[PDB]
RNA sequence: GUUAUCAUGAGGUAGAGCGACUGAUUGGAUGUCCAGAUAAACUCCGAAUGCAUGAUAAUUGACCGAUGGAGUGAGGGCAUGGGUGCUAAGGUCCAUGUCCGAGAGGAGAAGAAUCCGGACCACCGGCUAAGGUCCCGAAAUAAUUGCUAAGUUGUAAACGAAGUCAAGAAGGAUUUUGGCAUGGAUAAUACACGGGCAUAAGCAAUUUACCGAAGCCGUGGGAU
RNA sequence: GAGUGUAAUGGCACAAGGGUGCUUGACUGGGAGACAAACAAGUCGCACAGGUAGGAAACUAGAGCAUAGUGAUCCGGUGG
RNA sequence: AGGUGGUUAUAACGUUGGGGAUCCACCUCUUCCCAUCCGAACAGAGAAGUUAAGCCCAACGGUGCCGAUGGUACUGCGUAGUGGGAGAGUAGGACGCCGCCG
């Protein structure tokens, strides 16, 4: 649920500065949210390798050197069109003042009855949730022990915790 | 064959493919795909041959997406016809693509089967390609 | 069916067109007579 | 407050705009040196033909 | 083997003739346009073909207003 | 469609040609259900030069004459003539005509 | 007149976008909605350059009027933006530059327009450009650090095997991005690094000195 | 997202789109100044004098939302 | 609680409440000026009645509108360098700001 990240200060900006940064296998990155301007800094490909390339989600505990320490979540990753390599990241600062929308994995935790035959199908892999950062689950369990025939559990027909299902209600989260 | 149901114009000027693809370079539907490393016109016959090949693999369990549609009309003059006197006889439609554009998306199969199924499809295509896995994928749950 | 018209009454003349199958009566419009320096009726000829 | 400019590359096969800029600087021959006041108007002329001149 | 095309008409040399900032004499043509791509403002008149022309001598001013509508006017003294 | 969208439509049609300068100031009238008002306006300046009304002053058409005359005296002192009369989305009739007629009959070329 | 700088102005191209229009379009839940996506004759947007005007600066003077005399009105190559053609042609048709035409000298073995460079005349003087410094052939068998084993080199692809070097990743095996090599590689009078030949005299990098033109300078002599 | 007689494009809400009342400015004498431009040709537009139409007035009107609907000279006809 | 301007909606639209001293309005009737099949509109004649609605005030980020920084696309010159730098999206902003008269 938590990740440790640190980064060096970034001063120069533009086409020349960014291209030289990635020549050292670094990534330009910014952090912004709520009060105060943004922070420009540099992280490394090794440092963020397990933050992004992973089926898990974490609340990044970010320590930008020379500026301070904050808490953040992943907001936007910029990938190269051909190499598929990371070229830019922006982290949204999270606080305990107002909720924030994020998408958590949903897990279809046995299957209902004999089941219609190897179906047990997870359709909606992620669900948008807005809440305080310290109320967001690491996972969204579901128990499935009803209507082994043709059935579907919708997004609206579920209540987990002090969450808020903004994930496009009246949709389908599982079927068969 | 994949072609528009109708068009506003019958002929079209041959354009110019310039840079890397900025749209459709990321997987949205499946977990595995193939992406182009060259710029080229892709014909409907090429696409049908590749799609049949990838669908033949994976038996009957999985879904395949074609993420390009040929909407560009092309012509050809023919033998014994000199230069000039207007445009030639119609010859179907092609889809122009640039490096980075994803062609075939696959989901519903384990990692090894998907890798092999899209290798057979990429061998019917005029461009060299590259296998891509979505970065949120889990190797320990398939 | 749109022909030239010449409205009359030195003498004062105005040249214009009209549809001879739509306007079948002779044109009669008040125009400015330069010779008299006042408006008079000009009829088609 | 002055500045000396030398021509080091030929003007053959250069665009007419670059050929005319060298004339506005007074340069008509290779290795010839000219002296000017370093004002923003003169500096924009050198910057336009920077691949052809040297500051000495 | 033939083309059913090959036709074209002469271009009309339309567009802005006196730009914002320049000086105009009365009668000078300012814009040739189809329709009112530009609109007549103060001291500017419009002809039959929507030609914009100067009624008085002065300085040409362009000005955008509500709904990005452009007006052309002459600033006298 | 609501007694005002049409009036604003007619207002802007009249204002397409009628304005006010230091000379020939604009004469503007507003008609309420019970009262009637007038104002002399300098559009280039944006400020009102003179005014009259019947709030503190016969049928309604018989009272528009006094408003149409009291606006003349106010402009007579300030040195105004040859004003331009705008309808303000009002048909030229009834009370509004009497106000215009009184202004013309006095010292203004309304 | 030109070029630069500053000020002022109008754009609808490149790009982008498509619940902003028109046309086209993928998958889902089900006309409603969630994602995905396209265009010379689509546009809610929108540069870089270019263009117009004024002022200042520089500029061998390059611009204009009047009037005497012409030639030309078969163009061509290259780079960039395009149409056409087959994203063929030493093809064809436009636009912007440039050179050949009407241009010699130097490098490229030998090439109209590729790279360097605009020849007033003379010289048994000097400095350089592009490109070079083992011999034919002027100048380093120069210095230092790696790579290649194929004579690759010193002047082609889909697809194989990974031959080898460097830096990583997951956890002896797998793999990723780089560098150089290897197979794929192919006709007819006898063949090619120009040749000799070289394991560096090949490739990559840094450094110094030197060679190198009708370029520049020096000396003498003319012309407009 | 309609319409604007007629292709396409640009324009149009104070509508240039749709109605009615009255009218003939689809005027006589005109062309400061510009656009465009091999020439021949083409395009937009005055100032004011005379006399009108609509309007309470201010004001507008030298044909039409704009851009196609065309043909030199020579030689003849008609009215002054 | 009105009239009339300037500012290209950050100004608009909307939602939920409050308002009748005087004003604005709805309101009552068509003999007259004038009008359409109809006093619905337009016009005239009044104050018998109401705040219900328009209108104005408060609060609201709901629909529209504005919108960074960074990164990217593209591009002038030039043969990797040297200058310019979007669109989309994201943080956010915003329930106007100013004049004159009564
Ligand atoms: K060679
Ligand atoms: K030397
Ligand atoms: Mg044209
Ligand atoms: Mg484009
Ligand atoms: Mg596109
Ligand atoms: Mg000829
Ligand atoms: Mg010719
Ligand atoms: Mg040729
Ligand atoms: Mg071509
Ligand atoms: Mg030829
Ligand atoms: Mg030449
Ligand atoms: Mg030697
Ligand atoms: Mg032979
Ligand atoms: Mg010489
Ligand atoms: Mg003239
Ligand atoms: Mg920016
Ligand atoms: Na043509
Ligand atoms: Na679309
Ligand atoms: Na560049
Ligand atoms: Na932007």
């Amino acid at each position: 649920k938590t990740f440790q990240l640190t980064g060096t200060p970034r001063a120069e900006f533009g086409k020349k500065a960014a291209k030289a940064i990635r020549k050292e296998d670094q990534i330009p990155a910014v952090l912004y949210g709520g009060k105060g301007e943004g922070v420009n800094f540099i992280v490394s490909q090794d440092a963020v390798r397990n933050l992004i390339y992973s089926p898990e989600i974490f609340l990044v505990e970010l320590t930008v050197e020379g500026s301070g320490s904050y808490k953040a979540i992943l907001k936007e990753i910029q990938f190269h069109p051909v190499t598929d390599r990371i070229i830019h990241i922006d982290f949204l600062q999270v606080t305990d003042e107002k909720p924030v929308v994020m998408e958590v994995p949903v897990v279809l935790t046995h299957a209902e009855g004999v089941k219609a035959g190897g179906k047990l199908s997870l359709e909606m892999r992620k669900l948008k949730v807005k809440a305080l950062y310290s109320e967001i689950p690491e996972k969204l369990d579901i128990d499935v022990s009803d209507l082994q025939l043709g059935k579907t559990i919708q997004v609206g027909e579920l209540h987990f915790e002090g969450l808020t299902l903004m994930n496009a209600k009246n949709a389908v989260v599982c079927a068969v | 064959m994949l072609q528009p149901k109708k068009t506003k114009f019958r002929r079209q000027q041959k354009g110019r493919m310039k840079g890397f693809a900025q749209r459709g370079n990321q997987l949205s539907f499946g977990s595995f795909g193939i992406k182009s490393l060259q710029s080229k016109w892709i014909t409907g016959r090429q696409i049908e041959a590749a799609r049949i090949a990838v669908t033949r693999y994976m038996q009957r369990q999985g879904q395949v997406w074609v993420r390009i549609f040929p909407d560009k009309p092309i012509t050809k003059k023919g033998e014994g016809v000199r230069m000039g006197k207007g445009k030639g006889a119609p010859e179907g439609f092609v889809a122009p693509i640039t490096p980075g554009r994803i062609i075939f998306e696959v989901e519903g199969v384990p990692y090894e089967i998907a890798k092999e199924a899209l290798r057979l499809a990429a061998q019917k295509l005029p461009v060299t390609t590259k296998f891509v896995v979505r970065h949120d994928y889990d190797i320990q749950n398939q | 069916l749109e022909c030239t018209e010449h409205k009359e009454s030195g003498i004062s003349r105005y040249i214009t067109t009209k549809n001879r199958k739509n306007t079948t009566q002779r044109l009669e419009l008040k125009k400015y007579n330069p010779i008299l320096r006042r408006m008079t009726l000009h009829k088609e000829i | 407050a002055k500045i000396k400019i030398q021509q080091v590359r030929s003007r053959i096969r250069c665009p007419k705009d670059q050929k005319r800029t060298l004339d506005a600087l007074g340069l008509r021959k290779l290795n010839q040196i000219v002296e000017h006041e370093a004002t923003p108007s003169i500096l924009g002329m050198v910057n336009k033909v920077r691949h052809l001149v040297l500051i000495v | 083997g033939s083309s059913k095309n090959g036709r074209e008409s002469e271009s009309k040399r339309l567009g802005v003739k006196v730009y914002g900032g320049e000086m105009a004499k009365a009668g000078n043509i300012l814009v040739r346009q189809r329709g009112t791509v530009h609109h007549p403002g103060e001291n500017v008149g419009i002809g039959k073909d929507h030609t914009l022309y100067a009624l008085k001598s002065g300085v040409v001013v362009f000005t955008r207003k509500k709904n990005d509508r452009s007006y052309v006017s002459i600033k006298t003294e | 469609v609501t007694k005002e969208q049409r009036r604003q439509k007619i207002k802007a049609r009249v204002r397409g040609k009628i304005s006010g300068t230091q000379e020939k100031p604009r004469l503007t009238v507003f008609r309420s259900n019970k009262q009637i008002y007038a104002q002399l306006i300098d559009d280039i300046a944006g400020r009102t030069l003179a005014s009259a009304s019947s709030l503190k002053l016969g049928s309604k058409k018989e009272i528009a004459a006094k408003v149409g005359d009291e606006i003349a005296k106010a402009a007579t002192e300030a040195g105004i003539s040859t004003v331009v009369f705008d309808r303000n989305g009002y048909l030229f009739h009834g009370r509004i005509k009497e106000l215009a007629d009184a202004a013309r009959k006095g010292g203004l070329k309304f």
